[PDB]
């Protein structure tokens, strides 16, 4: 496949690893109650580790000679989900925060005092400004057309 | 006649030795 | 007929040595005095390094902007 | 005057110690000296230059001179492979008997010490086979150094300096090194190629007693005049030829195979003679250039001048660049130091992925000890070019004769780049510290399934694009019927392709997450230490906090305590900063290839795929695992070979450490506690009768930065070239 | 124009146990310095070199070994026991030289009797660059 | 009361409960699904 | 000897001269401002170098500057 790797779901070094790693978290239950806290416990660990390996298989992740997942980030269209669409998501969050925080800034810049609004944050308005970030894609790039993004004369 | 044994001792000893007092003269004194 | 910007205005300084150099300050007072190269008095929202907030010009470091 | 220092007057005033470390560390800066003129400091710099040529001539004939005295060269070249080279004798009255006995190998009749900068396999592949090539080479040298420091002393004598204006004559400089220094240079080593190296790789001896009277091909000089010049290729060197020996060679003298020698695993003589031929011609023909005497050629001032776009977005350009150039020598300075450390570091990465010399890529520890060399040494020579840089703008800019070109914009703008560069450090800083310490938490908790194994993917490409085979891209060379691969497949692409899909070489190592991962750490590492060092450059005219800062010169403690406090604003103090970062991104250079060079080297490979995505691995697999048998070079039951690296290893740790102390403490402390010694010692009998004659003090609070730097980088470097060959020559793999 | 007093040995010093602070080949050699004042009455000060002392009844006299030691204890007596004071520096020569207060009255009032020394008519921004003074013995602020 | 909530909005009080409900936001959509490596919803 | 240096924007407002710990600045008559006062260093040959006279300064830049120089058995402050 790609860069020489192949699928996790077919892969053996992968299934090698998740058995290892069942007969590790199994040599500890053995030595309890069968049926105690602890016992319980390491057995939800068991079936927590069951399903990771199961899912990582389904999602059709690539899996190296160590057996290991390994993540695509070239833009192929196969692996979106491990790099692009985690991309967008985290670049609208960001962007929603550093929004957020502008307006709260350019809201308070008026006051005489602007720097006490700043050690005490004024939540009245906070949770007002806090939902621009729904919509901040749009704010921001009507505001760069508008040509007040960037303060001028500086 | 073993010639490393004649010099690492010049090369070690006496020449740091006539150069230190040499420079602590030089430098060390008003002209 | 008094000189430099009028007592309230809006100047921004020329003084490249100045901490508020291209900043903005608001005029406080000119001395109608000759004599005196600095007569110009301006007034800064934000403190400098050691903490003062107005500053003495000359007549060509201030320029009256909008 | 009247006293050392004689250069500064202002100096040889001061009733201090401070007077002697200020005296030393002076002596070079001539445009700070008393009386200083333009002639005169020209005059002293080409002085200095001829006295370090002969400094170079003279190490590099002593180094002759002892491989030829106490070396191994004669049997070294009998089996290069089953013999270790031999640097020096030892000969220290210190040493007890079992050391004696550790130290005597190479076959010699005492202690020595095994050589590591490769000269000997330099050295047989040029041709040099016995010891009296060596002693001759080593008597010409001395006779070239004497005749370097001649040079120096006839160009100080008045009536023979020549004048400023000659010195800044560029353009006829420039067409002489190009057409001269270089061409004329490189046309000569492929003639030594020709003339004995490759027939030296082939049996024959070619002499000075016998070299005109010896062919260097059956049809000398017929083919190159009548234009058919393939004759000089038609009969290569094949795969199963011994080196130095007659068997199996051909009678080529040029040729453009692309691949490796088959025995000695290094760059075919042929490929290397026309090398040197083919860019000597293009010296030659580009060093014609600029205008001279000749009425021909050209102006480069009205090239700059004429460079400039239209429309404004360059301002004016390059116009009068040639006169800022000209004029600052520190300009020159930091160029020359750019370009030179670029190149060192190309030689570095070139060196250890294609071997020239005989037997060196199988010689494991001289390969890495080689590489690391030029790496810190490239790392010390760029830090250098921003330095001077730096201190061009201090000194030699004139703001008014550079008025809105390049430089003066780049001025103008500073504070965008700064914060620019600042944002790609940042950002790669957090996201690769990010990554690392997620596996390494995953890891903690048993589940190395569940890390962020980012592949390289786009350098893989690359690789896949020269023609490597191991990802299955299909991309030029590496697919069937692109015009690229079509087009070479007669000439040097057999080879070549050959060579990279080998992999047992270091030509295009197969790369994997943890090469990610560390190639980011290094693209962390160059940005941050090009921010300090930019941010010192282009702030050293002076800032928001010291505006005035041009009048307080390049290197100076601070600006007081007021506005704040001034602690290391000099452009001085970020260059200091910058050496710390800049140590520190060669260390993760150096570790890497190591690394992945020791575990290659052992056929384990794996090894470093597995422990390199996370820090953990790196500190236990690498540094912990690495260093038992240095750290074993001598123990209460007894001592071996490896004993002085163990000493070495920790004579860096301390000398590191205590570079902490000047770095931590700082003056005022010193000061005090030297004023009571000074009571102390006024106030005893018998020793009160005598008296110091410069006035003891704390050492400067530039001076202890310098101090705490210099212990610093010492330790730095003694320690890892300890652990370095060490542990490479522990194993010997 | 202020004829600055006389130093006037055989005048008492303060009562002082004897310190580890005082002087040093320095005095001897080089140069040393004399403070003098009144103090009205009998007091226990803070030496500027070591613990306490007390001024004796009327003049007293003091050598010091540097002349910020001799302005630090100026400066106490100036503001904490109001008593006017002024030291001179000695050589081993024999000389003496007044020092402070230069001309009978203390440097921070404006007097008319003094003339401008290292000043420079122009804001610190209108410095030539270090180019167009390379080359000179002279320094961008010194002209 | 008034006091109160401007002694609770100042900057180290609002930052730290900030940080707590985003701690516990984030902690319990990893307990929903956790071992997630990937985007495979679309 | 430190250099001292002070320039025309000085007010005359007498902090630096509270604040030299060798008595090497002075207040001297002047007409370029209210106070009809300009600072003045005729002593710079006592001048330690501490740079307590800029601390004070209010004006922006300083209007005296101390640039250190050669360094004599005063100006290192040297007891012995
Ligand atoms: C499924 C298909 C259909 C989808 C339809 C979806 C619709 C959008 C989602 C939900 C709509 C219902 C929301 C609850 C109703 C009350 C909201 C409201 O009117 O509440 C009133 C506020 C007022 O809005 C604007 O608020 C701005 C800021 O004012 C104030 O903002 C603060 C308000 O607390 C402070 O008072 C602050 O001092 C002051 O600046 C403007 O200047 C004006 O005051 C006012 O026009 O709306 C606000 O944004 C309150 C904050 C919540 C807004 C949520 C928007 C969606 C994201
Ligand atoms: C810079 C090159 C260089 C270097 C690094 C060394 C290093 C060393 N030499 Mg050596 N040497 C050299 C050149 C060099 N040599 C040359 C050109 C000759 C003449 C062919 C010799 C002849 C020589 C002899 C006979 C011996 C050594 C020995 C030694 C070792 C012990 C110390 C010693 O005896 O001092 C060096 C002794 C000398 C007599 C050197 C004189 C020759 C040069 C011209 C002196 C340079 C002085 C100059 C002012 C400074 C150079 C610039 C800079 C490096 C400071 C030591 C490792 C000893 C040894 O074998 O070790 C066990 C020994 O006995 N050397
Ligand atoms: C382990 C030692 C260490 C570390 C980690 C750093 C890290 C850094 N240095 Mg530094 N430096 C060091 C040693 C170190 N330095 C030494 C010995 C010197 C010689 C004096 C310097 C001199 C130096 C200079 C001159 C400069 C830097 C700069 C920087 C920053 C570069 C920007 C970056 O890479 O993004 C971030 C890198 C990171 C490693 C992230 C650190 C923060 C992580 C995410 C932890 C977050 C906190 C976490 C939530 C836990 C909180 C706990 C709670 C109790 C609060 C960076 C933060 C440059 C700079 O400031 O950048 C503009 C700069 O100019 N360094
Ligand atoms: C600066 C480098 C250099 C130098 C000094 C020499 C010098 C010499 N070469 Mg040589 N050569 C060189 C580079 C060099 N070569 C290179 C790069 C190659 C590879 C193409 C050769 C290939 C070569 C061959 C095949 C032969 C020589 C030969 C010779 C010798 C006689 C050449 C002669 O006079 O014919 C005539 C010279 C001219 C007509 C002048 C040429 C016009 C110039 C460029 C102006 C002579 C000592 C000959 C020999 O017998 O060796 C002893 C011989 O046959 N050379
Ligand atoms: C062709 C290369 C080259 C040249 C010609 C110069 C030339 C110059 N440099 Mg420069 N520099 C260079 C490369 C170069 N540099 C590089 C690569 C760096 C990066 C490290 C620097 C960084 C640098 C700085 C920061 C400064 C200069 C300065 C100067 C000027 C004065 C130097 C002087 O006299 O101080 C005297 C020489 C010394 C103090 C050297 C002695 C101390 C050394 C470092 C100790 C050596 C290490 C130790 C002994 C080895 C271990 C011992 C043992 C255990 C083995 C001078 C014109 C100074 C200047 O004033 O600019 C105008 C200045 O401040 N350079
Ligand atoms: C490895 C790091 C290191 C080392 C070696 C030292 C060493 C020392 N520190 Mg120190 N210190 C350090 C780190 C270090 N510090 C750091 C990082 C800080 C920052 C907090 C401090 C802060 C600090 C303070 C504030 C003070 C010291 C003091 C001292 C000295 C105490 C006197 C003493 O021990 O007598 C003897 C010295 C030693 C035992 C050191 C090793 C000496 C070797 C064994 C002798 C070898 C001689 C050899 C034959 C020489 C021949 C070589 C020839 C070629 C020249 C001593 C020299 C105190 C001091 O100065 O004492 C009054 C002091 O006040 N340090
Ligand atoms: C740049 C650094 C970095 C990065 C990129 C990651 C990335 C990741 N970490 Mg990790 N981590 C890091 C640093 C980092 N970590 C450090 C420094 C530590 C030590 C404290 C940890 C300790 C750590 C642990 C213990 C775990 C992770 C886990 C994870 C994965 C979980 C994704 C998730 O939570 O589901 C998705 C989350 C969301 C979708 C939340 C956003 C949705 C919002 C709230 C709604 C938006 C609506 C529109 C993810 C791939 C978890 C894992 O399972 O790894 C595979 C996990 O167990 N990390
Ligand atoms: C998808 C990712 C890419 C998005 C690109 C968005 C469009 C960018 C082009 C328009 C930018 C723009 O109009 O503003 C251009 C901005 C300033 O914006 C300009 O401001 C002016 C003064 O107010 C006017 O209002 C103009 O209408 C306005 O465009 O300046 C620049 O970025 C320089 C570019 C050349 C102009
Ligand atoms: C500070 C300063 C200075 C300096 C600076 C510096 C030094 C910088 C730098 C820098 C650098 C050091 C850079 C480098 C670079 C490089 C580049 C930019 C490149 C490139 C590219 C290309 C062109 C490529 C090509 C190719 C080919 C050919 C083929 C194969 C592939 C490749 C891609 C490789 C001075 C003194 C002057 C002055 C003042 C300022
Ligand atoms: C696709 C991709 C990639 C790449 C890419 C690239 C390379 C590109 C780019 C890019 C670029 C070139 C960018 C840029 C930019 C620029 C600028 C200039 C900007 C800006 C912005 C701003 C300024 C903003 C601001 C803000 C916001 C909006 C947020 C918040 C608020 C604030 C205000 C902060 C890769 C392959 C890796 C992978 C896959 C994906
Ligand atoms: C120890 C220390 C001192 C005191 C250091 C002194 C007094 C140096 C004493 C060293 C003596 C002279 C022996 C040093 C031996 C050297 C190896 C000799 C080098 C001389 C030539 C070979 C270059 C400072 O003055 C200081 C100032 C500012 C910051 C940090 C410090 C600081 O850490
Ligand atoms: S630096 Fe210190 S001693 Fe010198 S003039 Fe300024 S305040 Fe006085
Ligand atoms: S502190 Fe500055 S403004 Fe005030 S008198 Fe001194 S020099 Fe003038």
């Amino acid at each position: 496949d790609i860069a020489g790797l192949t699928p996790c779901k077919d892969s053996k070094q992968f299934a090698k690893r998740e058995k290892q790693s069942i007969k590790k978290l199994e040599s500890s239950l053995k030595l309890y109650a069968p049926d105690s806290a602890p016992a319980l416990a390491i057995n939800a660990t068991i079936e927590k580790t069951k399903r990771r390996f199961d899912n990582y298989g389904k999602q059709g992740l690539l899996c190296g000679a160590d057996g290991l997942p390994h993540l695509i980030v070239s833009g192929d269209q196969r692996h979106w989900g491990e790099f692009i669409t985690p991309g967008i998501l985290f670049l609208y969050i960001a962007g929603w925060i550093g929004w957020v925080g502008r307006s709260y800034l350019i809201a308070i810049r008026d006051d005489k005092k602007p720097t006490q609004k700043e050690i005490i944050i004024d939540v009245p308005l906070a949770t007002g400004l806090v939902f621009r970030g729904f919509s901040w894609p749009i704010a921001a790039y009507r505001e760069l057309l508008n040509g007040e993004l960037v303060a001028k004369d500086v | 006649i073993n010639l490393p044994s004649l010099f690492v001792p010049l090369v070690g000893l006496l020449f740091p030795a006539v150069a230190m007092a040499s420079l602590f003269l030089h430098v060390e004194k008003r002209l | 007929p008094p000189i430099g910007p009028k007592r309230g205005a809006k100047v921004k300084i020329l003084r490249q040595e100045s901490y508020w150099y291209k900043g903005t300050g608001s005029v406080v007072a000119v001395d109608q005095d000759p004599n005196t190269r600095y007569p110009v008095v301006v007034r800064f929202n934000k403190v400098n390094y050691a903490n003062v907030s107005t500053n003495n010009y000359a007549l060509d470091e201030v320029e009256e902007v909008k | 005057a009247l006293r050392f220092p004689r250069f500064s007057q202002g100096l040889a005033q001061d009733p201090t110690t401070r007077r002697i470390w200020f005296g030393i560390a002076t002596a070079h800066d001539f445009e700070s000296h008393d009386d200083i003129t333009e002639g005169r400091l020209y005059q002293n710099i080409f002085a200095s230059h001829f006295g370090q040529l002969a400094i170079i001539f003279l190490w590099t004939s002593g180094n002759l001179f002892h491989v030829a005295w106490q070396g191994n060269f004669e049997a070294w070249v009998q089996d290069p492979l089953h013999v270790r080279p031999i640097a020096h004798a030892i000969w220290d009255p210190h040493f007890g008997q079992p050391a004696v006995e550790a130290f005597t190998r190479g076959g010699a009749l005492g202690p020595v010490n095994i050589a590591y900068s490769g000269v000997y396999q330099w050295w047989y592949t040029i041709g040099l086979r016995t010891n009296e090539d060596l002693y001759t080479g080593a008597i010409f040298l001395l006779f070239l150094s004497f005749i370097s420091l001649l040079a120096g002393w006839l160009h100080l004598q008045p009536k023979w300096k020549p004048s400023v204006s000659w010195f800044k004559n560029a353009e006829s400089r420039l067409n002489h090194h190009l057409s001269g220094l270089f061409g004329v240079s490189s046309l000569a080593w492929a003639g030594h190629l020709v003339h004995v190296a490759i027939p030296g790789s082939r049996g024959e001896y070619v002499r000075w007693n016998n070299f005109l009277s010896v062919l260097p091909h059956p049809q000398g000089l017929g083919p190159l005049f009548t234009g058919q010049w393939n004759l000089y290729a038609q009969n290569p060197d094949s795969s199963n030829h011994l080196f130095s020996t007659s068997q199996g060679a051909g009678t080529a003298i040029l040729t453009l195979l692309g691949g490796f020698h088959p025995q000695t695993q290094s760059l075919w003589l042929t490929d290397m003679a026309h090398h040197h031929l083919a860019i000597a011609i293009l010296f030659l023909i580009g060093g014609h250039m600029y205008r001279t005497n000749f009425g021909i050629g050209h102006s480069i001032k009205y090239i700059l001048e004429a460079h400039i776009p239209p429309g404004g977005r360059l301002g004016r350009g390059h116009k009068g660049l040639y006169d800022t150039i000209n004029n600052s020598i520190h300009f020159q300075l930091g160029l020359a130091l750019a370009s030179l450390g670029v190149i060192t570091s190309l030689v570095a990465q070139h060196m250890y992925s294609l071997p020239a010399y005989a037997f060196i890529a199988q010689d494991f520890t001289t390969q890495a000890a080689l590489y690391t060399h030029h790496q810190y040494i490239a790392g010390f020579i760029m830090t250098g070019a921003f330095a001077h840089g730096a201190i061009f703008f201090i000194r030699d800019y004139n703001p008014e004769q550079n008025a809105d070109n390049v430089l003066a914009r780049m001025l103008e703008h500073k504070e965008a780049i700064i914060s620019h560069l600042s944002w790609a450090s940042l950002f790669l800083g957090f996201h690769t510290l990010g990554l690392y310490v997620h596996n390494d938490v995953m890891l903690a908790f048993g589940t190395p399934e569940k890390q962020i194994l980012i592949e390289p993917i786009f350098a893989q490409w690359i690789q896949s694009a020269h023609g490597k085979t191991s990802y299955g891209f299909d991309v030029l060379l590496s697919s069937t019927n692109s015009p690229a691969l079509n087009a070479g497949r007669s000439i040097w692409l057999p080879g070549w392709l050959n060579a990279i899909n080998e992999n047992s070489n270091s030509l295009f190592l197969t790369i994997g997450p943890g090469d990610f991962l560390v190639h980011h750490a290094i693209a962390l590492g160059l940005h941050t230490t090009t921010l300090i060092l930019v941010k010192g450059a282009l702030d050293a005219r002076g800032s928001k906090l010291m505006p005035d800062k041009k009048d307080f010169g390049y290197s100076f403690p601070c600006d007081g305590p007021g506005r704040g406090g001034t602690c290391d604003i000099s452009a001085w103090d970020a260059f200091y900063l910058a050496v710390f970062w800049m140590l520190n991104t060669i260390g993760w250079v150096t570790f890497y290839w190591h690394w992945k060079h020791i575990t290659l080297w052992q056929g384990n490979v794996s090894q470093f795929n597995e422990s390199s995505t996370y820090l953990m691995g790196w500190l236990r697999d690498y540094l912990w695992l690495n260093s038992s048998q240095l750290i074993n070079g001598y123990n209460p039951f007894g001592m071996n070979s490896l004993s002085v690296w163990a000493w070495m290893f920790l004579f860096g740790h301390l000398v590191w450490a205590t570079g902490f102390m000047f770095l931590i403490s700082w003056r005022g402390y010193w000061q005090e506690l030297i004023e009571t010694l000074a009571w102390a010692h006024e106030r005893t009998p018998l020793a009160n009768l005598i008296r110091w004659r410069d006035k003891p003090v704390a050492l400067s609070i530039v001076q202890a930065r310098l101090v705490g730097l210099v212990h610093f980088s010492v330790g730095y470097i003694f320690t890892y070239a300890a652990f370095l060959i060490a542990s490479t020559s522990g194993k010997f793999g | 124009g202020f004829t600055p007093p006389e130093l006037d040995p055989n005048t008492p010093s303060p009562i002082f146990g004897g310190s580890t602070g005082g002087l040093l080949r320095k005095a001897q050699v080089e140069e040393f310095y004399v403070i003098t004042w009144e103090s009205p009455k009998e007091q226990i000060f803070e030496m500027p070199t070591g613990g306490a002392a007390i001024m004796r009844e009327g003049p007293n006299l003091l050598k010091l070994a540097r002349k910020e030691q001799c302005l630090a204890l100026g400066t106490r007596l100036r503001s904490k026991y109001k008593i006017k004071y002024q030291f001179y520096r000695v050589f081993p020569s024999g000389e003496v030289q007044y020092l402070h207060p230069k001309d009978g009255v203390y440097p921070e009032k404006v007097n008319p009797g003094r003339q401008g020394v290292g000043v420079n008519f122009r804001s610190i921004g209108k410095n030539v660059s270090p180019i167009e003074v390379k080359f000179t013995g002279k320094q961008p602020y010194d002209l | 009361m008034r006091d109160l909530k401007t002694y609770l909005s100042v900057a180290p009080v609002a930052s730290t409960l900030w940080f707590a409900a985003l701690a516990g936001l984030l902690i319990e959509i990893n307990r929903f699904f956790p071992d997630a490596l990937t985007f495979p919803f679309f | 000897s430190h250099s001292v240096k002070i320039y025309d924007t000085c007010i005359g407002c007498t902090q630096c001269v509270r604040a030299c710990p060798t008595d090497v600045l002075e207040m001297i008559p002047w007409g370029g401002c209210k106070a009809k006062q300009i600072a003045s260093a005729p002593r710079t040959e006592d001048c330690v170098g501490c740079k307590r006279c800029e601390s004070a300064c209010p004006t922006d830049f300083l209007s005296v500057r101390v640039y250190l120089w050669h360094e004599t058995t005063r100006s290192m402050g040297l007891a012995y």
